[PDB]
């Protein structure tokens, strides 16, 4: 049966910095991982491999609790990042997301 | 900083 396994991109509580070095040296472009943010409590921090750079993404939150990056609404940290494996994160380039290797 | 805006 699909087997259950935890998800390979939570990374709980790391900083921002270890992150880029982690994510640098990845091979493809959507590398990424969620972060427990150490700049506020409780907040997430998304972190995608782009070319030779690192970008970090806020995950936001509204009033009922759903979290989101820009528009579109999800009701946990596992359908925002399912979602943008087939839509791009970014707003000026298309980046998908795709699990660390 | 981030990319997206956060408010």
């Amino acid at each position: 049966g699909s087997h259950m396994k935890p998800h390979p991109w939570f990374f709980g509580k790391i900083p921002r910095a270890k992150a880029e070095e982690m994510l640098s040296k990845q091979r493809h472009d959507g590398a990424f991982l969620i972060r427990e943010s150490e700049s506020a409590p409780g907040d997430f921090s998304l972190s995608v491999k782009f070319g030779n750079d690192v970008q970090h993404f806020k995950v936001l939150r509204d009033g009922a609790g759903k979290y989101f990056l820009w528009v579109v609404k999800f009701n946990s940290l596992n359908e925002l990042v399912d979602y943008h494996r087939s839509t791009s994160v970014s707003r000026n380039q298309q980046i998908f997301l795709r699990d660390i290797e | 900083g981030y990319v997206n805006p956060t408010y």
